[PDB]
């Protein structure tokens, strides 16, 4: 019943807080909504450096509200030249029915929360994902992410259609890192990723030996 | 449409079910079926995920692993069972997707292609034994359906 | 040579400052760029409540830079339940040529700068312009703007195409105000306006006697 | 194209001219033409406004009054003339749009339809008398072309 307005959140480190719109889409009953944050290892945190308010709130049927994300002083301890990963959680508490022998479902929404320090703030629609490099190796590719942002790769094939629809085990590369993915070899590999807006652009790559980089 | 406008993002899915309480009626404790060595009757329940453009040209968020779903609850007798609350004793819950994959508490469900091109996730539950003496009585269970977004 | 990244600016009163990207599009010569603010009556202000930095800066050929807008403490004195109008100015100073008998052109860009207090902050693509009301009178219409925002009307005709292309003397309505516009009578008047993004949406109106309101 | 993306706004126009110095050569002081009671020869100069999608389906920012242009400078002898700098004496400047409308310092130019569907604003200037004794010599003038956005 309770839903969130986005599939990922980017916290602009140049501001003190931001808000996320939530909504009880059930127009008959009231639902409660709890929110909390988790660190990069999906472990719950309560005292900072990022807090969510309110932790719990009642939503009347069809009601709209929001959850505010704010930082504590300790936020400054995070790296300022790369993103830091957190997770935002919105779990509903359905109205208690006293029906016998029933099962009740409570939705929990968990999205990535990227803390993006001011030094690497981006302009709307900026594209850094085109800096990825694919290195052919046994079994597939070793993808390199030299950028200061997390990059979520959702597709990799021999064509655009294949990158968007081909079966691929989603993987997320931390800033300045590299990971290996099992994959068939592709003459001109195409790669798809998820951007800040929940969109899925496709990138065209060109190879030279075992090293592939984005079409200039 | 408009060449110039504000930020537009994909919202997260909102879960909907036939019942406004997001409840699945399990029926009286199937003692007869249980004692005979079987499991109680199956109860279907569909979870519709809306407002998130769940379906795309050649796939959907679930099948393509863009979202990962998990049933959260208390493990029962075996990893393939969920514990139940209430007066009743000797019974556990079991959940399976449209291909027979049995859900394990806190363990992600395997991505699989959907059928009917419906914008919904269909599951089936049934009551099973937990290795304890059967004791009829009302039972209850609140399960968390967790959607992790990639 | 020097250009600005937008045709209007909205200063979110919930933040302390914002930046505007500028650019020397001349790839051969260096141009200087001065920036300043003006109040609602287009009179220059220098000490606040809104300041532009830097006031002057040198831009190498093809160079990109920006101007930052920030508020002073006096900003709090402005109304918090409606927008306040300012103007942002970017005037270039072309490189001095010492050629005889010449005329040199220096572009000056002047855009509206809407200070939007936190209490009336808006969500992306929010539409309040559909709250306008048209009242038929001698010569044309008396347009009412009951909203807390400035509304710039650029079109008014008997059809969508007429609203977008018809000849119309652009007018801007201050928050909570009304103005009269000379116009022919239209059975189902259509009105066009300019939004925060520089876009020009069209609104469909329905009349009842002399009072017309947006199609429900 | 993309259904989900960041804010996209119409940028302001960037002014471009044939000369990298954004200069118009006026030629030697036309004493002959002046003394004869005429004005110096005409010099055309086009101002191209780019990057702002100047042209639309059935119009353009200028003709539709979406932007207003004004020539800023020092008033000369009459409101229809601009003062000139330099050694020369006895001369003023005059600017006119494609229909003969003479620009007045700090006064907005009238909106008019454009010809050729070109994404440019074309003006014509010429030297005129200012009611003072003619004194040949180099002259100069920096004029501001102000674009106010609605
Ligand atoms: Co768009």
């Amino acid at each position: 019943a309770v839903s969130l307005d986005r599939t990922r959140a980017v916290f602009d480190g140049s501001e003190k807080s931001m808000t996320l719109d939530i909504s009880n889409d059930n127009k008959q009953l009231p639902y409660l909504a709890q929110a909390w944050i988790e660190n990069e290892n999906q472990e719950k945190i309560i005292t900072g450096p990022v807090i969510a308010t309110p932790p719990v709130q009642r939503l009347e049927p069809g009601a709209k509200s929001m959850v505010r994300l704010s930082t504590t002083p300790d936020i400054s301890k995070l790296p300022q030249d790369r993103e830091s990963l957190f997770y935002f959680n919105l779990r509903e508490i359905p109205p208690r029915s006293e029906k016998a022998n029933v099962l009740q479902i409570a939705l929990q929404t968990k999205i990535k929360l990227f803390y993006r320090p001011a030094a690497i703030k981006t302009r709307p629609n900026e594209v850094w994902q085109d800096q990825l490099i694919l290195n052919k190796v046994s079994g597939g590719y070793r993808i390199e992410n030299p950028t200061p942002y997390y990059v979520t790769v959702i597709g990799l094939g021999g064509s655009e259609k294949q990158a968007e629809e081909g079966e691929f085990e989603t993987v997320m590369l931390s800033p300045r890192s590299e990971q290996t993915v099992k994959s068939a070899n592709y003459n001109t590999p195409y790669l798809s990723y998820i951007n800040d807006y929940g969109g899925r652009p496709v990138l065209s790559f060109i190879c030279n030996g075992s090293r592939c980089s984005v079409k200039k | 449409r408009a060449a110039f406008h504000g930020e537009v993002v994909r919202p997260a899915c909102t879960l909907a079910m036939e019942d406004a309480w997001q409840i699945i009626d399990m029926g009286e404790t199937p003692v007869r079926d249980l004692q005979n060595g079987f499991s109680g009757p199956e109860r279907k329940f569909s979870l519709r995920l809306r407002n998130c453009e769940f379906n795309s040209q050649g796939g959907n968020l679930f099948s393509d692993s863009r979202i990962r779903v998990t049933f959260d609850g208390v493990r029962g007798e075996t990893p393939d069972k969920f514990n139940l609350s209430g007066q009743a004793k000797g019974i556990n819950l079991q959940i399976a997707d449209v291909r027979g994959n049995i859900a394990r508490a806190g363990k992600v469900m395997p991505a699989i292609p959907l059928t009917g091109n419906e914008e919904a996730l269909d599951y089936t539950l049934r009551i099973v034994r937990n290795g304890k003496k059967l004791e009829a009585g009302n039972y209850f269970a609140v399960l968390g359906f967790r959607v992790d977004y990639e």
